[PDB]
């Protein structure tokens, strides 16, 4: 009959949009936040109405995507109604290191709690320290002032990742934090044992990643 | 022994093919800058009932 | 036990009231007068004094009651005059303590019809002091002035 | 067919399941399922008391 | 459940776009025929929809629509520069009576440049560029640059519409009144606008 919700919208979609959780979630999602398993409320909500949300957001020319690890996020198309941006290479270095830290069974005994110093120590253990220092300053040659500047840039970028939902600080101590599964997106270039060039091409074609 | 090689070599050689992820970055809501609050002062007077 | 009571309500420099004090009754107080006299305005001043939360305050007409309207204007600004304004309540505590609660109201200069609120409280005031006199200065020949 | 396999290979979740062979991955997943079921049984027993 | 008319409104094809714009802070004037009509038709429900975000949907007395965030806003907030407001107030002044005969509604960047320079105080100008600057060519150039920049910002707001060509000539919309002064019975707009500018 006329004047009936079904004329304009599916009942389940209207039911979802009327929920008290939606505005928060919407706001966040648009801002680029990733949603993992720990924030139950949100995650559960997402799960319950997945297809309706996907269909909804489609209107905007944006894909609501679900990674295999169980985390949701937004990927805009070329014709997107919502702006799209890219992360910095330092963010990538910290991202891939946070990923290796999550996997490491050697540190699993910490129960997920890591310290900025441990992250920094792992990073310098693997990457080329003196060549990476070039991004901090063109004249960097291992001076302590420059080493402290690097540490502060790391602290800063880490704080940005926290806002993206990739890491959670402790309630009372800011020198310590916990990881989430959303970090696995930094491994998108190697999860399949194939030619790196072809993988990279595939990713840029899918809109996952841009070059610099 | 599957990912150790797989991921370490990626970090070690990243700069040969630097790549970056994409994220939704919706615009912030522009608002008026709050000017210093200016109240109305007039020293009103009148006959008392 | 003796329950507390509201003794009186005072208005200063409201729309139509310069300095007026209504003495409340123990059971019922009635306001009468033709349309536009100022009864609803007195109600609004009381409530304002009670709950200064500017987010909440929304004085619709009696008609259009119950319609959630989101009106552009909450209707408080127009009930105030230029300059400083007050609204205060005198209360007798169950402890037989005299306490004076109130607010300082003031229009905001600018295109938006905004209002400023500053709560205050007075304790221990002697029983002989009236709020109307406490809030005004006698300048000139019986031509008092309000003071910030 | 190749395409199918390629498609699937990316979709693996974490390190303990990194058998690059999808079909091989299936069983691991199912193992997880059983594990999870036992944990759920114990937790609901705790909830009752 | 959900009100039928609200579901109808947000089902409309125009909603996503307008939503996007609104959230950005854009002002909808009478110029945007379809968007303005849509808001006129569904205001009663859109106000409720956006109240769920702790954001207010206001229709200005002149006729244009816009959003105002509360303190508790669910939408990330951003704020304008001093120079921004300066410029805005300028444009509000240029929405004058002789404007009709002077320019037929179409201005140029130079009009605003020179008006800005002429009407403002030096000190605040300096404050806008850098306090150490002093009446120098380079300073003026940078000021020009900033002017252009801010102007673009404003265009994003919908305050000013550029004529469709590469050159910098534009027309002022009614929504610029948001910058304007308070009006009292019988007061002359020129005088009050200048009084705030001073
Ligand atoms: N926001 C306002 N702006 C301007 N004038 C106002 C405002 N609110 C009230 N007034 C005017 O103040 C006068 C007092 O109005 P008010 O509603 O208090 O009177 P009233 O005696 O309670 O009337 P009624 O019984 O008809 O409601 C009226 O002239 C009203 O028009
Ligand atoms: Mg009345």
């Amino acid at each position: 009959s006329s004047t009936h919700i079904e004329q304009f919208m599916p009942v389940k979609l209207a039911q979802a949009l009327a929920n008290s959780l939606f505005p928060e979630l919407d706001s966040q999602l648009r801002a680029g936040r990733h949603i993992g398993i720990d924030d139950l409320d949100n995650h559960a909500f997402l799960m319950d109405f997945q297809e309706q949300l996907e269909e909804f957001y489609a209107r905007y020319n944006v894909e609501l995507i679900r990674a295999p690890e169980g985390f949701f996020y937004l990927r805009p198309r070329s014709t997107t109604l919502i702006p799209r941006s890219v992360l910095s290479e330092l963010d990538m270095m910290v991202g891939k290191i946070l990923c290796y830290l999550y996997l490491s069974p050697e540190r699993l005994a910490n129960q997920g709690i890591f310290t900025s110093q441990e992250l920094y120590e792992e990073l310098i253990s693997l990457a080329d320290e003196g060549k990476l220092m070039k991004f901090v300053n063109q004249r960097s040659s291992g001076s302590d002032l420059d080493k402290q500047k690097l540490q502060e840039k790391v602290r800063t970028t880490l704080n940005r990742l926290r806002r993206l939902g990739m890491v959670y600080f402790l309630p009372n101590n800011n020198n310590k934090f916990t990881i989430t599964e959303a970090v696995f997106r930094f491994g998108a270039d190697v999860r399949s044992g194939d030619d790196p060039r072809e993988i990279q091409l595939r990713m840029i074609r899918d809109g996952e990643a841009m070059p610099v | 022994r599957i990912f150790s090689q797989r991921l370490r070599q990626s970090v070690q050689h990243y700069f040969d093919n630097p790549w970056t992820l994409t994220v939704a970055n919706a615009e912030r809501l522009l608002d008026m800058r709050d000017e210093e609050l200016a109240l109305r002062n007039e020293e009103v007077t009148g006959e008392l009932p | 036990i003796e329950r507390g009571k509201f003794r009186s309500l005072t208005l200063v420099n409201w729309n139509g009231f310069f300095a007026r004090t209504f003495d409340l009754d123990e059971l019922v107080t009635t306001l009468s007068g033709g349309n536009g006299a100022g009864k609803s305005t007195t109600m609004a001043a009381f409530v304002t004094a009670l709950i200064p939360d500017l987010t909440l305050l929304h004085f619709r007409n009696t008609t259009e009651a119950g319609a959630t309207s989101g009106s552009r204007d909450k209707g408080l600004h127009g009930k105030l005059r230029a300059g400083v304004c007050y609204s205060t309540l005198d209360v007798i505590n169950s402890r037989h303590q005299r306490v004076v609660v109130g607010v300082r109201l003031q229009q905001v200069a600018g295109r938006d019809r905004k209002v400023d609120i500053k709560p205050f409280m007075i304790q221990g005031l002697p029983t002989a002091i009236q709020p109307t006199q406490l809030l005004t200065e006698n300048v000139g020949e019986r031509q008092a002035r309000v003071l910030p | 067919f190749i395409a199918v396999y390629q498609h699937l290979r990316e979709r693996i979740r974490q390190d303990i399941i990194r058998t690059d062979d999808p079909v091989d991955a299936i069983e691991q997943m199912e193992i997880e399922l059983a594990r999870l079921t036992e944990e759920l049984t114990a937790r609901e027993q705790k909830l009752a008391i």
